[PDB]
C-alpha cells in the first residue's frame, strides 16, 4: 500500500523576537496513511500543551497538519519538531531556526 | 475573481480499536469554516470561520445530521472496498472523498468536481462534463456501474450547479471582510554567510491571504528555477500563509539578483534587490 | 452546504 514520507517545517507564526508571544508551528504535509506523531519540543522535552489543525488533504490525496503551540522566544532557548510515521525508521528531528 | 467551497472527508478502519475514525473538514478558497471529527465530544459539525456562526440552529443540526449520515456511509465503504480487494480484516485502511464546485469571477458555476480515493489512490471520479465516471480499477467498475444504475451523476450535477454555488455566493457576502480580502505579502530579505565565497539570500513573502503565490529569483533577469530552494507554502495559523525562496550567491554578486513577487493583493508585481 | 444524499461505493 502507498506510503508517502511527512514534509516537515518549524517556524514561528510572526517574525521572532525574544520577550515577545508567539506561536510556534510544526507544519506536517506529503503524508500517507493519516497515522501520524508529531511533538513541540523545548530544550529537548515534550511540550504539553500543544493543538492541530483539522485532518485534510492535497490534490495528489497526501495528508497535511498544522501542530502549533503559544510561546515567547528567548535568545537561550531552543526549539524542535520530532515526527514519527511508517515511513520514518526512527523519529525525525528539525531544530528551529529563527530565519527558515 | 475566481471563488471555491470544497469538503474533505477521511475515513479511517482501526480493526479492534472500535468504529473507523471520520474527519470531515469544509472551505471556501483558503479558508476552511466547517468540522466534524468522529472522536471529538460533541459529535456535532462546528464552526471554524467566524462569519459562520451567525447561522442559526436549523443550519447547524441540518449540517450534523448530513456529515453523521457521511459517516455512515464511509463506513460501510470500509467494509465494502475490503469485500472487493480480498483483504484481511486485520488491516487499516483509508477512504478518502473531496467534492465542491467552483465559480468564475462572474460568480457564475464554472466547474464542479467529486472524487473519492482508496488507500491514497484514485478509485473513481466524476468527469468534467458531469455526467459521467473515471473508474481506475477493476474493483471501481463495480461501483462505476453501480452508480451508474441508480443515477448517481443526475444527482450529484443537480447539487454542483445548484447548492453547491448558491451556498458559496451566501458565503462570500455574509464572510466578505473574511474571504473577498486579499492580504498582500509583506516582504524581506535575509542573507547568511555560507562561507568565505558565497552566501544564501532568502527572499521571504509573510501575511499573505489567499494561498496562491509566485516567488522567483532571477540572475541578470535570467530565471533561476533549477538554482532556488523553495518551500511548500505553508499556514501561519491565524489564516494567512509563508512562503520563501532561497538561492546562493558567491562574492561580489548580490547586486546580480532580484526577487520577483506576485500576489492578488499586490497593486504591480515586485522586483526586490539586496542593497 | 453538504450535499444530502449518498450513495455506497
Amino acid at each position: 500500500m502507498i506510503q508517502r514520507t511527512p514534509k516537515i517545517q518549524v517556524y514561528s507564526r510572526h517574525p521572532a523576537e525574544n520577550g515577545k508571544s508567539n506561536f510556534l508551528n510544526c507544519y506536517v504535509s506529503g503524508f500517507h496513511p493519516s497515522d501520524i506523531e508529531v511533538d513541540l519540543l523545548k530544550n529537548g522535552e515534550r511540550i504539553e500543551k500543544v493543538e492541530h489543525s483539522d485532518l485534510s488533504f492535497s490534490k495528489d490525496w497526501s495528508f497535511y497538519l498544522l501542530y502549533y503551540t503559544e510561546f515567547t522566544p528567548t535568545e537561550k532557548d531552543e526549539y524542535a519538531c520530532r515526527v514519527n510515521h511508517v515511513t520514518l525508521s526512527q523519529p525525525k528531528i528539525v531544530k528551529w531556526d529563527r530565519d527558515m | 475573481g475566481s471563488h471555491s467551497m470544497r469538503y474533505f472527508f477521511t475515513s479511517v478502519s482501526r480493526p479492534g480499536r472500535g468504529e473507523p475514525r471520520f474527519i470531515a473538514v469544509g472551505y471556501v478558497d483558503d479558508t476552511q469554516f466547517v468540522r466534524f471529527d468522529s472522536d471529538a465530544a460533541s459529535q456535532r459539525m462546528e464552526p471554524r470561520a467566524p462569519w459562520i456562526e451567525q447561522e442559526g440552529p436549523e443550519y447547524w443540526d441540518g449540517e450534523t445530521r448530513k456529515v453523521k449520515a457521511h459517516s455512515q456511509t464511509h463506513r460501510v465503504d470500509l467494509g465494502t472496498l475490503r469485500g472487493y480487494y480480498n483483504q484481511s480484516e486485520a488491516g487499516s485502511h483509508t477512504v478518502q472523498r473531496m467534492y465542491g464546485c467552483d465559480v468564475g469571477s462572474d460568480w457564475r458555476f464554472l466547474r464542479g468536481y467529486h472524487q473519492y480515493a482508496y488507500d491514497g489512490k484514485d478509485y473513481i471520479a466524476l468527469k468534467e462534463d458531469l455526467r459521467s465516471w473515471t473508474a481506475a480499477d477493476m474493483a471501481a467498475q463495480t461501483t462505476k456501474h453501480k452508480w451508474e444504475a441508480a443515477h448517481v451523476a443526475e444527482q450529484l450535477r443537480a447539487y454542483l450547479e445548484g447548492t453547491c454555488v448558491e451556498w458559496l455566493r451566501r458565503y462570500l457576502e455574509n464572510g466578505k471582510e473574511t474571504l473577498q480580502r486579499t492580504d498582500a505579502p509583506k516582504t524581506h530579505m535575509t542573507h547568511h554567510a555560507v562561507s568565505d565565497h558565497e552566501a544564501t539570500l532568502r527572499c521571504w513573502a509573510l501575511s499573505f491571504y489567499p494561498a496562491e503565490i509566485t516567488l522567483t529569483w532571477q540572475r541578470d533577469g535570467e530565471d533561476q528555477t533549477q538554482d532556488t530552494e523553495l518551500v511548500e507554502t505553508r499556514p501561519a495559523g491565524d489564516g494567512t500563509f509563508q512562503k520563501w525562496a532561497a538561492v546562493v550567491v558567491p562574492s561580489g554578486q548580490e547586486q546580480r539578483y532580484t526577487c520577483h513577487v506576485q500576489h492578488e493583493g499586490l497593486p504591480k508585481p515586485l522586483t526586490l534587490r539586496w542593497e | 452546504m453538504l450535499w444530502g444524499y449518498l450513495q455506497y461505493v
